RNA sequence: CUUUAAAUCCUUUAACGAGGAUCCAUUGGAGGGCAAGUCUGGUGCCAGCAGCCGCGGUAAUUCCAGCUCCAAUAGCGUAUAUUAAAGUUGCUGCAGUUAAAAAGCUCGUAGUUGGAUCUUGGGAGCGGCCG
């Protein structure tokens, strides 16, 4: 510290206060703009409906195309591009079904070689995608 | 408005570094030589030893001739004597920190019935503890994680309802006897 | 095969005239023969390899790479060591590293925490070491608490013979050479500290040169 | 260091500078165990006893070693007070 | 039998209740952090994996399967809010020449901080100067 007196507390209050608001993580976690911009509204998971399936390309150092699902939410009703994770799973999700959209890991950031997509799919039609992948449970048609 | 307990504490802790070599190898070594089951046993013993060491450090950081310090020091010293880890010859507050985890593991009932000679092997010892066979002061015990006090040592023997302790024959022996009497009859 | 001296130091430790190395650290006298350590420190001296990091140049034709072998050394009751060697391939780099680690050896003094009972187990004071941006601290610790540090100073402290310490680091810790040199400088400054124990004005013992010059004036000229 | 048993746990006693009262370490090579000879009392000869001195590296590093050897020789009595 | 308002739960105890104990232990992994295959087959920048770096272009120690293996084990993995690690909000305990950072300069009211100095010493004794 700099102000090293005894009868001073208010300047140290206001300075630590203002330099704490000058941070970016504290300004993200304590303003309503970051919570308003997030489509989940503070939720961890959220359910939505499939309306169109659009694939997106990769980034520069690795060349592929990654298959994704575009989902309109139920609680909010905003267009959010999710991403079906596993191999050979776009044939399991079709038009107009119930999905469970979740985060992918970097606290609402675009992750890796997928541009502009930050959300994934963990459950479809109230059955888990891992059991559909491993073949222990069958999708109810 | 209910009359319940709501009291619980975790007896184990997990180390900060999950993957490395030396501590994993020595915990595996201790599990091998003392016939334990998993890592939660040694984590529990390390946690209670750390709590004892923290209490000893909190006692040592205060000055001499304080009678709260004298009371908890004498009580903790008498407790570690009564468990049987510390000796009566060296009964001072600074000898708490000169202890290892194997001294706490040595007062296990599994290791005690293994070293007493009634159990042939340490795996056989843990099995026989679980098997409803022993009795300590005429009371049977299922539980290998039993901290044996020093004075309750000579009163360990098989139960009276045990086939090795004299009494009814076993279920497999009576089944084979029934089969033999049916075949020879 | 059989070792022949270069200085008179090898001569005096060869003809059974120097009792220990402790008088050599007493007279602050440099040792530049690594096999004197082989003679006086026996099988308790053990070896380990810290990090093999390659470095490379830049010319017209490719990048000429060379290995940098980091090796510390030290017997588990007393002395330590550290060696930095950079040769062409890895085996000669390792051998030069263990030779230079046997060369640069400082002793350590072991102290106590608060109460004064028994054999020593701890650094006697808050010492520190700095090189580059690494600040390694050694805080005295109660008995049986174990080493609380990063893995490689934990290794250096267990081959130092010091069982219980607390540390505090600062800076770019990811550079292993600077971090290891900083904790070596911290552990070398143990004697380089004035304490009330050292207040007895010692007498000056006669030098081994001054009492063995009657042999080294006639053996080698 | 002393102990409760009365046994010194010291492994080697380090020497001390006679000028600035500091300690010469194990890997300091700028230190000299200086020996000074005294004259025989009657005419001019050499007895055999020694008047030893020591100095650390920092005093020679800043360069005040001649001053220190004069003060030590004057304190032991080799150099007269008038000087 | 016991328990209890009467039961269920627990303890005790007759008759039963095992050998490939099928009376079958899973969950995430094996390039670095990060403990653990340059094993064998298939597509060979497609499929995909990957929290970060990156791995896939025809001998993939990172993909998809078999065997082997390692971590915890009735438990294990993912997402989000938070804490230690953060000496990257620093009162203990940060930085301001060149990496982020001293207002163009001076005065100035609130606020913080503020030079020295006012009372010493002894006695009887516990004993061979002092606790």
């Amino acid at each position: 510290g700099k102000c090293r007196g005894l009868r001073t507390a208010r300047k140290l209050r206001s300075h630590r206060r203002d330099q704490k608001w000058h941070d970016k993580q504290y300004k993200k976690a304590h303003l309503g703009t970051a919570l308003k911009a997030n489509p989940f509204g503070g939720a961890s998971h959220a359910k939505g409906i499939v309306l169109e399936k659009v694939g997106v390309e990769a980034k520069q150092p690795n060349s592929a195309i990654r298959k994704c699902v575009r989902v309109q939410l139920i609680k909010n009703g905003k267009k959010i591009t999710a991403f079906v994770p596993n191999d050979g799973c776009l044939n399991f999700i079709e038009e107009n079904d119930e999905v469970l959209v979740a985060g992918f890991g970097r606290k609402g950031h675009a992750v890796g070689d997928i541009p502009g997509v930050r959300f994934k799919v963990v459950k479809v039609a109230n059955v888990s995608l891992l059991a559909l992948y491993k073949g222990k449970k069958e999708r109810p048609r | 408005p209910v009359a319940r307990s709501w009291v619980c504490r975790k007896t184990y802790v997990t180390p900060r570094r999950p993957f490395e070599k030396s501590r994993l190898d020595q915990e595996l070594k201790l599990i091998g030589e003392y016939g334990l089951r998993n890592k939660r046993e040694v984590w529990r013993v390390k946690f209670t030893l750390a709590k004892i060491r923290k209490a000893a450090r909190e006692l040592l950081t205060l000055d001499e001739k304080d009678p709260r310090r004298l009371f908890e020091g004498n009580a903790l010293l008498r407790r570690l004597v009564r468990i049987g880890v510390l000796d009566e010859g060296k009964m001072k507050l600074d000898y708490i920190l000169g202890l290892k985890i194997e001294d706490f593991l040595e007062r296990r009932l599994q290791t005690q019935v293994f070293k007493l000679g009634l159990a042939k092997s340490i795996h056989h010892a843990r099995v026989l503890i679980r098997q409803r066979h022993i009795r300590v002061r005429k009371q049977v015990v299922n539980i290998p994680s039993f901290i044996v006090r020093l004075d309750s040592q000579k009163h360990i023997d098989f139960s009276l309802r045990s086939p090795y302790g004299g009494g009814r024959p076993g279920r497999v022996k009576r089944k084979n006897a029934k089969k033999g009497q049916g075949g020879a009859g | 095969k059989e070792w022949l001296p270069v200085t008179k130091l090898g001569r005096l430790v060869k003809d059974m005239k120097i009792k220990s190395l402790e008088e050599i650290y007493l007279f602050s006298l440099p040792i530049k023969e690594s096999e004197i350590i082989d003679f006086f420190l026996g099988a308790s001296l053990k070896d380990e390899v810290l990090k093999i990091m390659p470095v490379q140049k830049q010319t017209r034709a490719g990048q000429r790479t060379r290995f940098k072998a980091f090796v510390a050394i030290g017997d588990y009751n007393g002395h330590v060591g550290l060696g930095v060697k950079c040769s062409k391939e890895v085996a000669t780099a390792i051998r030069g590293a263990i030779i230079l680690a046997k060369l640069s050896i400082v002793p350590v003094r072991r102290g106590y925490w608060g109460n004064k009972i028994g054999k020593p187990h701890t650094v006697p004071c808050k010492v520190t070491g700095r090189c580059g941006s690494v600040l390694v601290r050694l805080i005295p610790a109660p008995r049986g608490t174990g080493i609380v540090s990063a893995p490689v100073p934990k290794k250096l402290l267990m081959m130092a013979g010091i069982d219980d310490c607390y540390t505090s680091a600062r800076g770019c810790t990811a550079t292993l050479g600077n971090f290891a040199k900083a904790t070596f400088d911290a552990i070398s400054k143990t004697y380089s500290y004035l304490t009330p124990d050292l207040w007895k004005e010692t007498v000056f013992t006669k030098s081994p040169y001054q009492e063995f010059t009657d042999h080294l004036v006639k053996t080698h000229t | 260091m002393q102990n409760d048993a009365g046994e010194f746990v010291d492994l080697y006693v380090p020497r001390k500078c006679s000028a600035s009262n500091r300690i010469i370490g194990a890997k300091d090579h700028a230190s000299i165990q200086m020996n000074v000879a005294e004259v025989d009392k009657v005419t001019g000869r050499f007895n055999g006893q020694f008047k030893t001195y020591a100095i650390c590296g920092a005093i020679r590093r800043m360069g005040e070693s001649d001053d220190s050897i004069l003060r030590l020789a004057k304190a032991d009595g080799i150099v007269s007070k008038n000087f």
